[PDB]
DNA sequence: ATGCCTATAGGGCGAATTGGGTACCGCTGA
DNA sequence: TCAGCGGTACCCAATTCGCCCTATAGGCAT
C-alpha cells in the first residue's frame, strides 16, 4: 500500500464493509498528510476498534506505518472510540466509523521518495475514487484536495439518474457521447453505458472501466473485443470506452463482444 | 369605536419619519416610512384626531387632506433635544434598548411628538413607559447585534471568513455577491416569493454547471451601468457588457429548457439585447486600451471619417522609409535612419563621422553623444498632417464615444433591470449549486410560528469544521414556543441557537436550508443577544418581539451575582412564555432555569449532552430532552491549555464547594 | 555548567524558527530569530547538548559549529503533524493557550523537536504540560487581545473612534497620525529613548502653539517622497513639497530657540533643501493643474526649449485670456473661466445658474456638479494646434518634470529622513500638545518591577466621558504585586484595571503619562482578558503560562462559565497561581465575591471595590476605588437604569428575595 | 536485451490578488 | 459662492501563486 490511492482504496472498501452510504475524503499536501474518511455505516464497538488498531488486521497496518486515528460511534447510542497512532478515548462522531490518517509515511523515507510529486498521485487518489463511485452509485462521495472540495458525486437512489452522477464522475462529454446499454444473455447480466466510437475523443476512449459483480477488472482480451467491436463501426481504431457492471468466463466474454456489438450497431 | 389618537411626521433629504401616542392607553410608536405612498397608508392607518408637522414640511400634500392639523417650530424636530428629552422620559442613558436609537429621521417626529405631548397634557405620563419601531416591511426586522452574531457578512473580527457570505458566496459575479448580501440582510417574507426563489432553484440544481461559466462572462455589469448613466464609463467597461450581452442568447437557450414559470419570467426580465449587442461589436474594437483618452477604441467599418483620420495616421511608416531610403541615396550617408521621438517628433539620425556630411536642407533639432539628429521641411510638414490627424480621429472617437451614451441610455432602465436579474440569476444559480453541493432541502412555510427540523445543521460550522457537524433536530411550534438550552462549553448550545437562526433566515431568501427537512412558520423579527451592554439589547428583544419573532437569547444573567442573572432570565423566559409566547431560544449555563418547564406552559427542558471518560470527555453535541448533569468549565479548562496542577487544586477547592451544595 | 539540552532549529522564504528542551526539568521554549546573528546567538546562547536540522536547511554554517548535530528530514517540520502531536502531548485541542499558535516557523522546529524528543527518551513527559514563545525582540510584547481590548487603536466593535490612538491621534499631518500609530504598536523600552522622547516633549509643550500651524501646511510629505521614488507624483503633491520646503527655514528657526538637544539632534536630521526648493519654485507654477497629462505644469523661464514648444502656447496663454474675455462679454457671464481637459482639450466652464444663459454656438462637451463646461469651433480648432506643439511641450514638461526627480532623488534618502524627523515632530508636538492640554506627567523609569500612580486617570475614558474621571493613585511593587478587585456589573471596575494598562503603554511611547505622578519599573509583557469558555479560557491559559513577575495580567469577568462553582474554583487557582507561583502584575476584575478571602488567604493580593450608591430602583456609581468589597449586587438597579421594564425589575427583586432568603 | 508504457520536472499559462492609478467625494477655509 | 484641492474609495492590471502539460527521459516485466 505504497500509492496514497491504494490506501485510500483499502479504507473506502472498509468503508463499503460498514455499508456507508456518505464517504467524504480529506487530502493534506497531495494525499500525503491527512486522509480523513468519514462513514454513516455500521459503527465498530469501542472493542472492535482495539482489535483493528492492533478487515481489522488491514487498518492495524496503516496505524503500524502511520499514526491512523479512528473514531467509530456504534449503532447502540455512546461517545465514539478515537485510537490515536495507541490510545482509544471517547469521540464524538454520528454513528459510523471515521478513518483518519497523519503523514502516511511516519517510519519510512523510502515510501516518500515513492511518492510521485503531490497532484500525480492525487490525480491517482482522484482515479480510483473515479472508478468505485460508478461500482457503487448509492455511496454518497465528497472529493476535496489540500481540505478543497474537487469533486461532489451525489448518492444515486435506484431509479434516480445514475448518468448524472456518471456524467460528472467522467466529465460531462463520456455521458454525451455513452449510449446506454443493457444487455441480458440468458444469466449473463450486463448494465451501462458505451461511448460512441465515430465522436469519441481520445479522454474518453481512455475511460474504459469495466466492472464485474461491482468490482473493477480491466482485460487486454476484453478491450480488444470491444477494440474489434469499435473497429467494426468504423475503420478508424480507437481505444474502447465501455462501464459496465456484469454478473459471472471466456463464454462470457464471447457474448460481452456480441452483446456491446449488438448496442454499438 | 374610534380613540383619540395624537402623531407627528418630518423629512430629510433621505426619506420620511413618524410617531404617535394614544393617551387612553399610552402606547408610544416609530417608523420610516421610506417612500410616499407608505406614508400616507400609515397616516391612513393611525388616523391621529391630532397631527403635528415642522413648518418646512415640503410633501405637505400628505397632510393637507388630514384633520386636527398642528404646524411646528423645525427646532423642536432637532435630534439633540429629542433623545435627551425622551432618555429622561422613559430614564434611560439611551434609546437602544427601543430599537430606535439608529432611526434618527423618526425620532425627530417622536421627539417633537414628546415635547408637545409634554406641553399638551403638562401632567405625569408614566403610562408612556417604551418607544418601539416597526418597518414592518417584507424583510425581516434584524437588530445589527444578529448581523453581528450570526455572521452573516462579517465574523466577530471583522473579516468576511467563516461568514455565511463566505459560504453561500460562490457567486461567479460581484454583482451577484452582494445581491447575495443585501437578501440575507433583508430575508423576504412575500411567502410566494419565497416558493418562487425555491422552485427556481430546485429546477436550477441539474443546469447550475452549464450557466456558471456563462455568468463569470458577465462581470459586473450593474456597476458599468453606473457609469455609463454618469457618461463616465470606460471601453474595457463597454467591452465587459459586449461580453455580457453576447451571453444573453446563449443563457435565453439553457433557461428555455428548464421547467420554472419564475425562470421562464426572469428569461424574458433579461431580455435578447441583440440590437445592443450588435451595435456594441461594429463599434468597439474587441479588446481596446484602457481610456479613450487615448483612441485605438472605436473598430474599422463603424464610421467612415474616424477611418479617414486614422488614414493619414496610417499612411507614415511607407514615407519615411522611402524618405530614409531617398536621402540615404542622394547624401550617400549608410547610417543614416529616420526615427520617432515622442519628446521632439520624427527626426533623420546620422552617425557623428558623416553627421557634417549631411546637405544645406537638414535643419538641426537634437544633437547627440554619437550622432547628429535634424529635421528638414518635408518631415515638418509630414510631422503636421500625422500630429493633427490622430487629434482629430482621436476627437472623433470621444466624440462617437459620447454619442454611443445617447444610443446606450434608451434602454438603460431595461439593461439595469436585466443587469438585477442577471445579477439574482448568478445568486439563484449560486444558491442551487450551494444546496446542490451542500445536500439541502427546501423548508416549506406554515401559517403559526415555529420551525420543525429534521436532522439539521449550522451551515457555516459544519463547512470549516474538520470533523462532521452532529445533525440536531429542532420542534418549534407556539405549544413548544420555548427550549431552555443547558450544557458545557463546546456542547453545541450556541451552536445549535445559531444554526436555528440561520436556517429561518436561509429559509427566507428562498435557499435550500442547511437540513433533511424543514417545515417552518412566520418569523418577522429575528433578534439575537452576544456579550462586546447586556440589559440594552435584551429590552430591544422584549418590547419589539411578538407572538411570532424569533427570539436568540444567549446567556442572559452575565450581570454582577448568582441571583440578579437567574432572577431576570426567569422572569424574562416566564415573560416570553406567559405573555408575549414569541418562539424564543434561552441557551444559557443556569440549571436553576431547568425548573420553569413544571412552571410554565410552552417551555420544554433540552441540553447537550456531555460524557466525561477518564480525565478528557466527549460532548454528544447531540439535543436531548433534559437538562445539564454538571459543571465543564474544569473539562474544557484543560481543553484550552491551563496546566493540569492548576485543576488537580480547583477540582479539590470544587469538591468542597460539591460539599455545601 | 554544563547542561543536557535538546534543541531544532528550521527556516522558510521569510526567516528562522527555533525551540529547545531541558530533560532535566522540562522547560520547553520556542523563538523567531529574524536575522542571521541573532540565529547564531540563540544556538550559542542555549548550547544545546543535542541539536536538530533539516536535510535543506539553507545557512549550514550556523550549525555547522554546534555540537552533537543531527540531520533531520524536511517532512518532520511539517506544521500540520506539529500542531496535531503537540496538540494529543499537551491535551489541548489547539496551541493558542500557549500563545506560540500564530508562530508557525518555530513551530516547525517544536514539531521536529517533538517527534524526536517523544522518541530519544521515550519516557514519560508529565513534567513537560506546555510550550512558551520567548520572543527574539525584548523591548515589548503585546497579544491582539491587548490591541482589541486596551483600544489603543481599534474599539472592542472594531472601529478606531474612543481609541488612544483617536485621543492622541490630534496630529496635524497625516505622516504624524501613522507614526504616532506605529508607536502605540510598538512601545519603545530602551529607557534611554524614552527619557529622549520625554525631555523632546516637556521642552516642546511651551513651543507646541507655534510649530503645529507650520506642520500642518507640510501635508503628508512621507507619502508625497513615497510617489516620487515610484516617479509617479502629481503636481500638487510637489506643491505641497514646496509648500512643506518654504515651512523648513521657518520649523529650524522655532526649534532652534527651543532647549533639547535631541530637538536640535531633531532639526539637523530635519534638514532645509532651500536648493530643491529653489528648483520646484522656479519649475512649477504656483497652483498647478491636478495631473501632469494636461501639462501647463512648469512654469515659464525654467527651460526655454519648454518655452519654444511654449512659444505657440505663450501666443495661446493670452489667445485663452483674449477668448475669456471675448466670451464673458459677449454671452454676460462672468463665472466663464477657459481651462484644459486631456481627453476632450480646452473647455469652457460657466457656473451652474449662469450655464443655461449660455448661447447656442456653445456646443456640450463635459456636464459637471455647479459647472456646465462647453466647446465651440475656433476654440476646438485652437486645441488641436495647441495640443500638437503643447504636446511636444507637454512630452518635454513630462520629461522635465522627471528630470525634477533626478534633481530630489539625490536627496531622497534625506527627504525620507527628513519626512520621518518631521513625521515624529508633528507626534512629539501633537504628545507635547495633549500633555500641555489634559496636564499629562513624565513617568520616571526605575530597574525593580512596579508602577507607583498617584491621582491616575483612563486617559480615554476620561476624554469621552461626561463626569471628571475620580483619578485614583496604584502602588505596584514586587511587594504589593498583585490586587483582587471586586465591583459592580457596568460599576467602572474594568477602569482602574484598563487605566493601569494604558498608563504603562503611554510611559512606553515616551510620552507624559495620565497621572499626577507615576514611577514605574519594567513590563515587558501585556497579557490581558474580555469575554468572548471555548474563547474565555484559551486565552486564560495563554495569560497563566506566558506571563512573568514583570507581565502586565488584565483579568476581566473571569469564569463566565457553565456554573458559580466552575468558574469560582478556576479563578480561584488563576490567582492563587498568579500570586503563589508566578508573583505577576495582576488587576482581576471580577464579580466572585468569595475571592475576596483570597487577601487573608494569600500574600500580595489586595482588596478594592467600586463604590456605587442605591437609592429604590435607580443607582448612581461613584466610579471610585475604595479598598475593601462590594455590599451586594445591584444589575437589579442597573436593569432599570438600561431601560428594562419595571415588571421585570419588581418580579428581579421579588424573585431575588425569594432566592437570597436561602443565601 | 528491449520496447512500449509512464510518471516527471521544468516551462507555459491562467486565476487569484494587492499595489497603483483614476474617477469621484466632499470640503475647506478665502 | 467657489476653485481648486487633497483625500478616498474602488476599479484596474501587471504581478504573484498555483495549475496544467508536453517533451524527456526512465522503467520493469518479458
Ligand atoms: N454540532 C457540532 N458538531 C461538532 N462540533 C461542534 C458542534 N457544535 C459545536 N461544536 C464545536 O464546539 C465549539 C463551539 O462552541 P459552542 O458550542 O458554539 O459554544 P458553547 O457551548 O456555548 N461555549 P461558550 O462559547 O464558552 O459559551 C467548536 O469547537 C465547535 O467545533
Ligand atoms: N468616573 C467615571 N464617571 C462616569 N463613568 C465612568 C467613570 N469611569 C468609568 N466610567 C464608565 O462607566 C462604564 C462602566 O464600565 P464598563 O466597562 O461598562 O463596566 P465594568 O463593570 O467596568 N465591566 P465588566 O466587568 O465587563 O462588566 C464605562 O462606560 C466607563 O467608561
Amino acid at each position: 500500500v505504497e500509492r496514497p490511492a491504494s490506501v485510500v482504496k483499502e479504507l473506502v472498501e472498509n468503508s463499503l464493509d460498514a455499508g456507508a452510504t456518505r464517504i467524504d475524503i480529506d487530502i493534506e499536501r497531495g494525499g500525503a498528510k491527512l486522509i480523513r474518511i468519514r462513514d454513516n455505516g455500521s459503527g465498530i464497538k469501542k472493542d472492535e476498534l482495539a482489535l483493528a488498531l492492533a478487515r481489522g488486521e488491514a487498518l492495524a497496518s496503516i496505524s503500524s506505518v502511520s499514526r491512523l486515528t479512528l473514531t467509530s460511534r456504534t449503532a447502540e447510542q455512546q461517545e465514539a472510540w478515537q485510537a490515536y497512532a495507541v490510545t482509544v478515548k471517547p469521540a464524538a462522531h454520528p454513528v459510523g466509523t471515521t478513518l483518519e490518517v497523519l503523514d502516511l509515511f511516519y517510519n519510512t523515507p523510502a515510501r516518500r521518495k515513492f511518492l510521485r510529486t503531490e497532484k500525480t498521485e492525487f490525480n491517482h487518489i482522484d482515479e480510483i475514487i473515479r472508478r468505485i463511485a460508478l461500482a457503487r452509485f448509492d455511496v454518497t462521495i465528497n472529493l476535496s484536495h489540500n481540505g478543497k472540495i474537487v469533486r461532489q458525486y451525489r448518492a444515486v437512489p435506484e431509479g434516480g439518474q445514475k448518468e448524472r452522477r456518471l456524467g460528472a464522475i467522467l466529465g460531462t462529454a463520456f455521458l454525451e457521447q455513452a449510449l446506454a446499454i443493457e444487455w441480458q444473455h440468458g444469466d449473463l447480466t450486463l448494465r451501462g453505458w458505451v461511448a460512441d466510437p465515430n465522436h469519441t475523443t481520445p479522454a474518453l476512449a481512455e475511460i474504459q472501466y469495466f466492472y464485474v459483480n461491482g468490482r473493477m477488472m480491466r482485460d487486454r482480451l476484453i478491450n480488444h473485443a470491444i477494440r474489434q467491436a469499435y473497429e467494426d463501426k468504423l475503420g478508424a481504431d480507437q481505444q474502447p470506452a465501455f462501464v459496465l457492471y456484469l454478473e459471472i468466463s471466456r463464454l462470457v466474454h464471447d457474448f460481452i463482444y456480441q452483446g456491446v456489438l449488438s448496442v454499438l450497431q | 369605536r374610534q380613540d383619540n389618537l395624537l402623531a407627528a411626521i418630518w423629512q430629510d433629504s433621505k426619506g420620511f419619519g413618524y410617531a404617535t401616542l394614544d393617551i387612553s392607553s399610552g402606547r408610544f410608536r416609530l417608523s420610516e416610512p421610506a417612500d410616499r405612498e407608505t406614508m400616507a397608508a400609515e397616516l391612513q392607518r393611525t388616523n391621529p384626531a391630532e397631527l403635528l408637522y415642522a413648518e418646512d414640511f415640503a410633501e405637505m400634500s400628505l397632510i393637507e387632506g388630514r384633520r386636527g392639523l398642528r404646524r411646528r417650530p423645525l427646532w423642536e424636530f432637532e435630534i439633540d433635544t429629542a433623545r435627551q428629552q425622551l432618555n429622561l422620559q422613559f430614564g434611560t442613558r439611551d434609546l437602544v434598548g427601543f430599537g430606535v436609537e439608529n432611526a434618527p429621521r423618526g425620532l425627530s417626529a417622536a421627539g417633537a411628538l414628546l415635547q408637545y405631548a409634554k406641553c399638551t397634557q403638562r401632567t405625569t405620563l408614566p403610562h408612556i413607559r417604551s418607544i418601539t419601531m416597526e418597518r414592518e416591511q417584507d424583510s425581516i426586522i434584524m437588530d445589527a447585534a444578529t448581523r453581528r452574531n450570526l455572521e452573516i457578512t462579517q465574523n466577530l473580527a471583522g473579516g468576511a471568513e467563516n461568514t455565511l457570505a463566505s459560504v453561500l458566496d460562490s457567486t461567479v459575479t460581484p454583482m451577484g455577491s452582494r445581491m447575495l448580501k443585501r437578501w440575507l440582510h433583508m430575508p423576504v417574507r412575500d411567502t410566494r416569493v419565497l416558493l418562487e426563489r425555491q422552485q427556481t432553484i430546485g429546477a436550477l440544481q441539474d443546469f447550475t454547471a452549464g450557466l456558471q461559466p456563462v455568468l463569470r462572462q458577465v462581470g459586473d455589469l450593474e456597476r458599468i451601468l453606473a457609469r455609463l448613466a454618469l457618461r463616465t464609463a470606460r471601453p474595457r467597461d463597454l467591452a465587459r457588457m459586449r461580453h455580457a450581452f453576447q451571453q444573453l442568447p446563449e443563457l435565453r437557450a439553457q433557461l428555455e429548457t428548464v421547467d420554472s414559470a419564475p425562470v421562464q419570467a426572469l428569461r424574458e426580465k433579461m431580455g435578447e439585447f441583440a440590437e445592443l449587442r450588435d451595435l456594441l461589436e461594429r463599434a468597439i474594437i474587441d479588446t481596446p486600451p484602457v481610456l479613450v483618452r487615448d483612441g485605438g477604441v472605436i473598430a474599422s467599418g463603424y464610421n467612415e471619417e474616424l477611418d479617414e483620420w486614422r488614414a493619414l495616421a496610417d499612411g507614415a511608416t511607407d514615407y519615411l522609409e522611402r524618405l530614409e531610403v531617398r536621402e540615404r541615396e542622394r547624401t550617400g550617408l549608410d547610417t543614416l535612419k529616420v526615427g520617432f521621438n515622442a519628446v521632439h517628433g520624427y527626426y533623420i539620425q546620422i552617425s557623428r563621422g558623416q553627421s557634417h556630411l549631411a546637405p544645406i536642407n537638414y535643419m538641426r533639432r537634437q544633437t547627440l553623444k554619437n550622432a547628429e539628429r535634424y529635421i528638414i521641411p518635408e518631415l515638418k510638414e509630414y510631422e503636421d498632417k500625422v500630429l493633427t490627424s490622430k487629434g482629430k480621429a482621436l476627437a472623433l472617437e470621444k466624440q462617437l464615444y459620447e454619442e454611443l451614451f445617447d444610443l446606450l441610455l434608451p434602454h438603460l432602465e431595461a439593461l439595469q433591470q436585466s443587469a438585477s436579474a442577471l445579477a439574482e440569476l448568478d445568486v439563484l444559480v449560486n444558491l442551487a449549486e450551494r444546496a446542490y453541493t451542500l445536500n439541502y432541502t427546501s423548508p416549506t412555510f406554515i401559517d403559526k410560528p415555529g420551525i420543525r427540523i429534521t436532522e439539521g445543521r449550522h451551515p457555516v460550522v459544519e463547512q470549516v469544521l474538520n470533523e462532521p457537524f452532529i445533525a440536531n433536530p429542532l420542534n418549534l411550534s407556539p405549544q413548544r414556543r420555548m427550549l431552555i438550552i443547558t450544557g458545557p462549553n463546546m456542547g453545541g448550545k450556541s451552536t445549535y441557537m445559531r444554526q436555528t437562526a440561520l436556517i429561518a433566515l436561509m429559509a427566507y431568501i428562498g435557499s435550500y436550508v442547511p437540513a433533511q427537512k424543514v417545515e417552518i412558520g412566520p418569523i418577522d423579527r429575528i433578534f439575537t443577544r452576544v456579550g462586546a451592554v447586556e440589559m440594552t439589547e435584551t429590552a430591544n428583544i422584549l418590547h419589539n418581539a411578538t407572538e411570532y419573532s424569533l427570539v436568540l437569547m444567549d446567556e442572559i444573567g452575565r450581570g454582577t451575582s448568582t441571583y440578579d442573572g437567574l432572577s431576570l432570565a426567569w422572569a424574562v423566559a416566564e415573560n416570553l412564555a406567559n405573555k408575549i409566547k414569541a418562539l424564543t431560544l434561552f441557551a444559557t449555563h443556569y440549571f436553576e432555569l431547568t425548573q420553569l418547564p413544571e412552571k410554565m406552559e410552552g417551555v420544554a427542558n433540552v441540553h447537550l449532552d456531555a460524557l466525561e471518560h477518564g480525565d478528557t470527555i466527549a460532548f454528544m453535541h447531540s439535543v436531548q430532552d433534559g437538562a445539564a448533569s454538571k459543571s465543564y468549565g474544569l473539562a474544557v479548562a484543560a481543553l484550552a491549555g491551563v496546566p493540569k496542577e492548576v485543576i488537580k487544586r480547583a477540582r479539590q477547592k470544587l469538591r468542597e464547594l460539591e460539599s455545601i451544595s
